[PDB]
């Protein structure tokens, strides 16, 4: 039996009592970039390379918006470990 | 305030171990003086020192040539626990569920990872076990509100004690691990979120639901190793939780199952797969341009219908979801 | 400038022979204090509820050894060159020569300690041996007498 | 470019003497078993050992039924250089690399070749989850890169790649590949050479403090959970692949 006990119980106390606890800000809810988007979101061929020309981290989207007819035709998103790793670094290295 | 260098020096601890404690304690930057000054007296720091002593005293045994004493040093080894570290971080249970947003995103990523020389198989198997426990509970007490399938993965929203958690699950394909990413930072985040999830899941199960931890059927884990396996024993409020009741869905081979059977079982439907073979069925979910059988008894759907029925809650008509035609533009729930 | 009976050391055993010595010697480890204790607790568990042969392990005290050479119990003797007082061993290669007991100066005083659960040892010797390794020992001995005793016949002379 | 010690160079020959003579011995008895000239040999049939987990050794005869095996590369034994008869079979199964898996069907032709490579491979009948999790976790596809480069082996990320390479055989997606691998069908020889081999990570995977001791523990667990029979009537050791 490891980690098999309640530790909170009847716990009413909040940790945001000292004004120095900066709550880690839940990441922005995803706005219109689905596997099947309205294809006006699908990027113009000039901006496909212009987006790739811009330096990373000073960039609006971490991805190219793409259209897919079938759900089977959805690729495994390669730059997924990079996103969680960068968020992890943003928690303990970026000043709040 | 104090500089990083001044914090490291004051603690007399390595930078790595300073950052490990910083990850566990939830400390962020200039650091706050009283924050580091409060970190100094802590059991976890003392246990890190004990690991360093153990490290040399093991290589003493190994380096000499004696194996039995080294094997005995493993037996007489205790490890640091992250138990008391959460009480001081998330004192109330609703505060821990406000963090579980970011906690479930690491853990569901680390389930969908090939084990490397960086990350052991035991790490991924334990992470996947917690993932399956989470999926089992959310499908048990029926707590889903929104779904969103994107390029990145599949997003879910869940009223876990009425505070709407959000979390992302990638698609079940092999993931190309870059050599760029640092699998030592991510392992400590996993180590903190893992224990946090163990305590959350005990609290959830022992409050409103079931025994913890539940068992798993061996010949069920041999078939799927997903969510139809891992049986759980015990001893509604939302329209989404009342949907798909008295509906039996036959999920075909073509669709991903583990991303879809969670949703069916969550709302109130039933799952029979093509995969399990390797009746009451009223709908079939198929992603082919040419469908072969075409019976009068079943209704034929491309999964987009499910991904819209959860979002609206009003059971959208399946006339725009037939196999062989182009799907509607699929809007976000945000 | 070194008097001949000192730096009868430093002319130690060679690489290939040395490893093969330990190939034999690491077979004859004394039980560790942990191991000895558990063995006896295994006995106590058993003998409290319901035969053994004499155990070969190498011999390791300077005393014990100087006893053993001169009594003929010793077959092979290993003598580490670097010792805090050199005098603590300088007689030892001659004593052995005189009792005809095969000896080799090994390099690394700590290296002896390895084979014997101790920090250092100065001297260890294999007195009695298992049936299978009996031949292995007597050959090693010969190997040592060739590459060490016969190779350095002039170790008793030259400054 | 290093110097080679004498002890090693004699050890290699002394071990390959045992392996050349062993392989020739198994070759003779398997040749004499097929030609129905069973007049004076050791045994004219085939046993399979199934070791499970306190280690129970089963002794069951091989049926004529076609079975599904997942062969895993081991690295064994120690001083051995592989002979011509090993180079051939391990080239055909494309298992030159250590820590590397492949799927094959086991018939009355496959089983004699299995006895030759048994000291180099660890075999067993996998389950549906072992297959399905293995393909969705690991998978290579050798095909053309951007415009010029050919030898790119990337990843089973997509299903449209599956369409372009297979397609007309009836295979559309990665799960359909799993179907024709788990269940022995028409397209199995099509997709088996499509996922060429798997890249399994090695056990423990380090040389250091904890990792050396863990490798020691597993290395002594090897000779207990696997034996080298060396005889011409070697029972084929089958192990749990769900556990492995």
């Amino acid at each position: 039996e490891n980690y098999q006990y309640d530790l909170w119980g009847d716990s009413t106390e909040t940790n945001d009592h000292v004004m120095h606890l900066r709550a880690p800000k839940l990441p922005p809810p995803t706005n219109e970039e689905s596997y099947n988007p309205p294809e006006e979101y699908l990027l113009s061929p000039e901006e496909k390379e212009a987006w790739e020309n811009t330096e990373y981290s000073e960039r609006e989207r971490n991805f190219i918006p793409q259209k897919y007819s079938a759900l089977r035709k959805v690729p495994g998103y390669g730059e997924s470990i990079r996103e969680r790793f960068e968020r992890s670094l943003d928690l303990y290295l970026a000043p709040r | 305030f104090i500089t990083r260098s001044q914090a490291v020096r004051k603690l007399q601890v390595s930078l790595a171990d300073f950052r490990r404690l910083c990850i566990f304690k939830g400390i962020y930057p200039f650091y706050y003086a009283k924050d580091i000054q409060y970190l100094m007296h802590e059991p976890v720091l003392a246990k890190f020192r004990e690991h360093k002593t153990f490290a040399r005293k093991l290589t003493r045994a190994l380096g000499r040539g004696e194996v039995s004493s080294a094997k005995r040093l493993e037996e007489n080894r205790d490890s640091y626990t992250l138990d008391h570290i959460i009480k001081e971080r998330y004192p109330s249970f609703p505060d821990a569920i406000r963090d579980i947003d970011d906690a479930l995103n690491m853990l569901f990523l680390f389930s969908n990872l090939p084990s490397t020389n960086q990350v052991s198989s035991k790490i991924i198997n334990d992470a996947q076990k917690i993932c399956n426990q989470w999926l089992a509970y959310v499908a048990k007490e029926r707590l889903v509100r929104k779904v969103f399938v994107s390029i990145k993965g599949v997003y879910y929203q869940a009223n876990i004690k009425g505070e709407e958690v959000r979390w992302l699950v990638p698609f079940k394909f092999p993931e190309n691990i870059p050599s760029d990413v640092d699998f030592r930072i991510m392992l400590t985040f996993l180590e903190f979120y893992s224990t946090l999830l163990h305590f959350v899941l005990y609290k959830l199960y022992t409050d409103s639901g079931l025994i913890y931890p539940p068992k798993l059927d061996l010949k069920k884990d041999k078939i799927i190793s997903g969510l139809s396996s891992y049986i759980l024993e015990s001893r509604y409020d939302s329209p989404v939780a009342s949907l798909f009741s008295a509906f039996v869905f036959y999920v075909s081979r073509e669709v991903p199952i583990d991303i879809l059977e969670f949703l069916i079982l969550s709302c109130g439907g039933n799952v029979i797969s093509e995969a399990a073979m390797d009746s009451k069925v009223t709908h079939q979910i198929v992603d082919r341009p040419v469908l072969k059988n075409k019976v009068a008894g079943r209704t034929y759907i491309q999964p987009q219908w499910i991904f819209d029925c959860i979002n609206k809650g009003e059971l959208v008509p399946a006339n725009k979801y037939l196999p062989g035609e182009a799907l509607p533009p699929h809007l976000s729930p945000w | 400038k070194v008097p001949p009976t000192i730096a009868q050391f430093q002319y130690t055993l060679d690489r290939n022979t040395a490893a093969e010595t330990f190939k034999l010697f690491n077979k004859y480890r004394p039980e560790t204090a942990a191991e000895k204790k558990e063995r006896l607790t295994k006995e106590a568990a058993a003998v409290a509820e319901g035969a053994s042969p004499k155990p070969y392990a190498v011999k390791y005290g300077l005393n014990h050894v100087v006893a053993l050479i001169e009594n003929k119990k010793a077959k092979l003797v290993l003598i580490a060159n670097d010792v805090d007082p050199i005098e603590l061993v300088v007689f030892l290669p001659a004593l052995c020569k005189k009792m005809g007991v095969p000896y080799a100066i090994v390099k690394g005083k700590a290296r002896l300690g390895t084979l014997v659960n101790q920090k250092t040892s100065a001297v260890a010797a294999l007195t009695e041996v298992r049936a299978e390794d009996e031949a292995a020992l007597a050959k090693l001995v010969s190997t040592i007498d060739a590459n060490f005793a016969d190779k350095y016949d002039e170790v008793k002379k030259h400054w | 470019n290093k110097f080679v010690r004498a002890e090693s160079i004699v050890a290699k020959t002394l071990a390959t003497s045992r392996e050349k003579e062993r392989i020739k011995r198994v070759s003779i008895l398997e040749d004499k078993k097929a030609k129905n000239e069973t007049q004076h040999i050791a045994s004219g049939k085939d046993f399979i050992l199934k070791i499970t987990e306190g280690l129970i050794r089963e002794k069951t005869t091989y049926d004529g039924k076609p079975a599904l095996l997942f062969i895993v590369r081991v690295r064994g034994p120690l001083a051995v250089n592989i002979p011509n008869k090993a180079f051939k079979i391990l080239s055909l199964l494309r298992l030159v690399e250590t820590n590397t898996g492949v799927f094959v069907k086991l018939t009355k032709n496959v089983y004699p070749l299995l006895k030759v490579i048994a000291p180099y491979v660890v075999i067993g009948k996998p389950s549906l989850s072992s297959i399905r999790s293995l393909i969705q976790k690991r998978g290579r596809i050798i095909y053309k890169g951007e415009n010029e480069a050919e030898p790119h082996e990337i990843v089973l990320n997509d299903n449209n790649i599956v369409e372009e390479q297979l397609g007309d055989h009836g295979i559309i997606c990665v799960e359909d590949i799993i179907h024709e691998i788990a269940t022995m069908g028409e397209s199995f020889s099509v997709c088996n050479f499509f996922l060429q081999p798997f890249k399994l990570n090695r056990e423990v995977s380090g040389f250091g403090s904890l990792n050396r001791l863990r490798k020691i523990k597993q290395r002594e667990a090897e000779s207990r959970t696997r034996q080298f029979s060396n005889a011409a009537t070697a029972p084929v050791i089958e192990v749990d692949i769900d556990s492995l």
